[PDB]
């Protein structure tokens, strides 16, 4: 079955610059090819059809091109609305799969993260676990290692981390990890620190409790 | 840009194993010679076709991934159609769309794509529970550049959604709340943070505002010690 | 459900780059006139049928001839009555590239 992939997976470009993404098939669709624009929180809208056509009401700095395995959509131009995820889907022999999609996101000066820690709440330690939560704000780029070490135990399996969408004012991201312990593991032990390691930073981070 | 409007069935919460059926109603229009595709995306993911039916051919092509589990039809009047999914696994649990497209090109008279709204649709073998809202209380460890943290911790709960606010929407500036993660015990959580003045600490009274589906409401206030 | 006809001008053999015109009429009013092709890129065009003096025609207009739109071309014909019952297929007209 045909697979479409897209390059590159993500797009940091700056506004104003012009835009270059790339659909490939693994076999010929032949402009039977369409392209979709998801930006967060709403639902995909057509923007190319038949590979080189412009929908109605799309602004002429979206132009399609391609034919058979290679596709590009150039947005000239790159206006504040259009850094969002971009999906080319195929049309070819009522087969309709999409690609993997790619992300265009703001490319700004690079920003590093403001650490904070939060030790467990005493009303969760009744309810018989513990939870620590370290927090990773406004950052560029948006790579950034985080990593658990209870005295001084790199922790594995036990932390789940979320990310957030970047900022519309500053170009930012902000992580959040939070660590699940039970009240016998936890109080065990003493020093429970949060490494944090990022582009901005010349050093790695360190923010750090002892319990009591 | 086309009249014809499409309206999808609401949201459902299914057992692993079961089936699910969604509709899509359409409005101003009938499916006529057009496809219906129905896509789906998993939160975090990407569109993941699932298939389409062209009803003037009676053809209903299908997805490999899918393929024995999906069925996809619409009714004689071709106003609604259906596409209902089997042998459900949580690896399903995602939102699914539907779409008037062409059968292949938009040559001459061919209408613009409509969308529907969507279908949330959660597999899962728990069960309805309220979340837990925790204090991150504000310290050194979280107060330094005199710009302080301050966030809740609405851990253990399902299903999504749940909606979190500072001070009744009076803090907005500053608040980062985080996408909702998938514990092992199938129960969700999530941590939502706001960057307030060091000052204004003692001073100023911060509170949780969180609304879920099983009919909980729970504020908490946030205090510095 | 009486089948249409269809033809093509100036003839089924084209040249590469070359437009060809793919007319589908019949006696009965069709409103809408579908063109459907079997080949390596199978597809299905939409023409509203234009009612003219006894019969109701639709020029379907296939481009710069390329491999991908020769096959096998069939025409169809509905009635906005139920746009989604099509008619019996016509006779199949086969457009190869010189
Ligand atoms: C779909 O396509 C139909 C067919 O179009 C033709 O074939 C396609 C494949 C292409 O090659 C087209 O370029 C081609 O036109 C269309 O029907 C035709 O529309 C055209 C344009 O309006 C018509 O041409 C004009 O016809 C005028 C009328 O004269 C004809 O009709 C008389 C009766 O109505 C008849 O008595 C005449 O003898 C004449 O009949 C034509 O004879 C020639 C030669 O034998 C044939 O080749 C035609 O097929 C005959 N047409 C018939 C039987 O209908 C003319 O007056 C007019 O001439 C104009 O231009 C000249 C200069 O070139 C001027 O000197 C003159 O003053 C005038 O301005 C022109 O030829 C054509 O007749 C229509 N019918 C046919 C069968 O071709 C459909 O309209 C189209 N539909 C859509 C929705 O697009």
């Amino acid at each position: 079955e045909i697979v479409l992939t897209q390059s590159p997976v993500t797009l940091s470009l700056s506004p104003g610059e012009r835009a270059t993404l790339s659909c490939r098939a693994s076999q010929s669709v032949s402009s039977y090819l369409a392209w979709y624009q998801q930006k967060p929180g709403q639902a995909p809208r057509l923007l190319i059809y038949d590979a080189s056509n412009r929908a109605t009401g799309i602004p002429a700095r979206f132009s399609g091109s391609g034919s058979g395995t290679d596709f590009t959509l150039t947005i000239s131009s790159l206006e504040p609305e259009d850094f969002a995820v971009y999906y080319c889907q195929q049309r070819s022999n009522w087969m309709y799969t999409f690609g993997q999609g790619t992300k265009l996101e703001i490319k700004r000066t690079v920003a590093a993260p403001s650490v904070f820690i939060f030790p467990p709440s005493d009303e969760q330690l009744k309810s018989g676990t513990a939870s620590v939560v370290c927090l990773l704000n406004n950052f560029y780029p948006r790579e950034a290692k985080v990593q658990w070490k209870v005295d001084n135990a790199l922790q594995s399996g036990n932390s789940q981390e979320s990310v957030t969408e970047q900022d519309s004012k500053d170009s930012t991201y902000s992580l959040s990890s939070t660590l699940t312990l039970s009240k016998a593991d936890y109080e065990k032990h003493k020093v429970y620190a949060c490494e944090v390691t990022h582009q901005g930073l010349s050093s790695p981070v360190t923010k750090s409790f002892n319990r009591g | 840009q086309s009249q014809v409007q499409l309206v999808q069935s609401g949201a459902e919460v299914k057992k692993p194993g079961s089936s699910v059926k969604v509709s899509c109603k359409a409005s101003g229009g009938t499916f006529s010679f057009y496809a219906i595709s129905w896509v789906r995306q998993a939160p975090g993911q990407g569109l993941e076709w699932m298939g389409g039916f062209i009803p003037i051919f009676g053809a209903a092509n299908y997805a490999q991934k899918f393929q024995g589990r999906v069925t996809i039809t619409a009714d004689e009047s071709t106003s609604t159609a259906y596409m209902e999914l089997s042998s459900l696994r949580s690896d399903d649990t995602a939102v699914y769309y539907c779409a008037r497209i062409p059968s292949g090109s938009y040559y001459y008279d061919y209408d613009m794509d409509v969308w529907g709204q969507g279908t949330t649709v959660t597999v899962s073998s728990a069960s309805t529970k309220g979340p837990s809202v925790f204090p991150l209380a504000p310290s050194s460890k979280s107060t330094s550049g005199g710009t302080a943290a301050l966030g809740c911790l609405v851990k253990d709960y399902f299903p999504e959604p749940v909606t979190v606010s500072w001070n009744s929407g009076a803090l907005t500036s500053g608040v980062h709340t985080f996408p909702a993660v998938l514990q092992s015990s199938g129960l969700y959580s999530l941590s939502s943070v706001v960057t307030v003045p060091s000052s204004s600490l003692g001073t100023q009274t911060y509170i949780c505002n969180v609304n879920h589906k099983p009919s909980n409401t729970k504020v908490d206030k946030k205090v510095e010690p | 459900h009486r089948k249409p006809s269809l033809l093509a001008h100036p003839g089924p053999l084209v040249k590469s780059e070359e437009t060809v015109i793919l007319q589908c009429w019949s006696d009965v009013r069709f409103q809408h006139f579908l063109l459907h092709r079997e080949g390596k890129f199978k597809d299905t065009l939409h023409l509203i049928g234009e009612h003219h003096d006894g019969v109701s025609k639709a020029n379907f207009s296939i481009g710069p001839m390329m491999q991908d739109l020769a096959g096998t071309y069939r025409c169809y014909g509905s009635v906005t009555h139920s746009p989604y019952q099509l008619s019996a297929p016509s006779d199949p007209l086969d457009i190869v590239i010189t």
